[PDB]
């Protein structure tokens, strides 16, 4: 499902400010990362990203094409391309715990300025 | 005769964008008569100052092609501009390349006629008010604002995709647009740090003048999310003075001049 930056920015409340990453930067980040799609999938190189946070089987969730995976967040992959975001949340907060902002390539480049235009004012 | 005036008398507002009745370019053309082989248009009622070649990346997208040039024909004409039409059809079944095919696109039109600006199209994108006028402005401009994709809203301030329009001095000024993004995503955003590097700001008409309906449709094989997109994007003040019209090399395979438009078919490389 193709979510809106409110809807998104509503749902990951949980991960604002975690490891120092606010609601404006995720909602920065997500755009660029799923395009707000819970169910993107976008394979990388031998590997392939599931849904809105683009959640990786090289070592983060469990595939069918990559069962052998360290799958940390302990998770099937296929949990990720739901519209119940509280799982893929924690895996993405394991994710900053572990490896850090860095995992999403999208951030630096698209997200360190013109910020305040990713609010959202929708209580 | 003399200059068209500034704002054309023929606009018409908000219009309707449907996708549904088929078309048939011979009835376009019959609709038509004043555009020349080629796609070629220049007004006989005055004199305009914008001399623009329309630029479309393309590969197997002959049915969105229709119905764009269905509805910009009429449009463009409306809005009293000397105007050419390029298809620029990328050859083999390689990885996709939109970004050096708008390149190829600026090259071979300045082979038939002395353009001054050139608006590049994807074939899908369709303005949903003539207001939206399809020629150059002081600053390099972006045309399709709010696309009914992105729930007629701009994603992102930063966000030049779609339709843009960049007058020859722009373009040259920013040595063009880069040829090394493969794949869907982020020659947009590599264009957009150009202009800003080059002290441009980018010009675009309101979101409701800006209404643009983009043809529904899945991802093409061939033009899969470029996994080098983000860092790719993180050096172009470095890399557009490399990558750019100053390093364009291409061949190509055919010239076709159909009554509406000019389709130019290349062999653009692969993934280097
Ligand atoms: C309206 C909009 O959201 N536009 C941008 C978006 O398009 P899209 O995500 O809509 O991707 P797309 O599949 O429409 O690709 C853009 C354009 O490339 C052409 N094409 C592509 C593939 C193919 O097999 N054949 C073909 O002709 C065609 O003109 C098409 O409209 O993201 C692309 C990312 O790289 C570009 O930045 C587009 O400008
Ligand atoms: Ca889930
Ligand atoms: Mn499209």
């Amino acid at each position: 499902t193709e979510l809106t930056k409110c809807k998104v920015s509503h749902a990951i409340k949980d991960i604002d400010g975690y490891q120092g990453i606010s609601l404006l930067e995720w909602a920065c980040v997500l755009f660029h990362t799923s395009g707000y799609d819970t169910q993107a999938v976008v394979n990388d190189n031998g590997s392939t990203e599931y849904g809105l946070f683009q959640i990786s089987d090289r070592f983060w969730c469990k595939s069918s094409e990559f069962p052998e995976s360290e799958n940390i967040c302990g998770i099937s992959c296929d949990k990720l391309l739901d519209d119940e975001l509280d799982d893929d949340i924690a895996c993405a907060k394991k994710i900053l715990a572990i490896k850090g902002i860095d995992y999403w390539k999208a951030y630096k480049p698209m997200c360190s300025e013109k910020l305040e235009q990713w609010r959202c004012e929708k209580p | 005769l003399t200059a068209c005036p500034e704002e054309s008398p023929l606009l018409v507002g908000p219009m309707l964008i449907e996708f549904n009745i088929p078309v048939d370019l011979k009835l376009v053309e019959q609709q038509n008569p004043k555009v020349k082989l080629g796609g070629r248009y220049t007004p006989m009622d005055c004199i305009s100052p914008h001399k623009v070649a329309i630029i479309i990346p393309f590969r197997n997208r002959q049915e969105h092609l229709k119905y764009w040039l269905y509805y910009l024909h009429p449009i463009l004409q409306r809005q009293q501009l000397d105007y050419g039409i390029y298809v620029i059809n990328q050859a083999g079944e390689s990885m996709f390349n939109r970004a050096k095919l708008l390149n190829v696109g600026f090259k071979e039109a300045l082979k038939d006629y002395d353009y001054n600006c050139f608006v590049f199209s994807d074939v899908d994108l369709i303005p949903m008010n003539d207001h939206n006028t399809y020629r150059c402005f002081s600053q390099p401009r972006h045309i399709s604002v709010a696309m009914d994709k992105f729930g007629f809203s701009l994603p992102y301030v930063q966000y030049f995709g779609g339709v843009s329009a960049l007058s020859k001095q722009q373009f040259l000024s920013i040595n063009g647009f880069p040829n090394n993004y493969w794949g869907w995503g982020g020659e947009d955003d590599d264009i957009y740090n150009r202009l800003a590097f080059r002290g441009m700001s980018v010009s675009r008409p309101n979101a409701v003048i800006g209404k643009c309906r983009m043809i529904r449709h899945s991802r093409d094989k061939k033009n899969e999310p470029n996994p080098q997109r983000f860092d790719r994007i993180a050096h172009t003040k470095e890399t557009m003075l490399s990558d750019g019209l100053n390093s364009l090399t291409y061949m190509v395979l055919e010239v076709q001049r159909y009554p509406l438009y000019t389709k130019i078919t290349v062999d653009i490389g692969t993934p280097s």
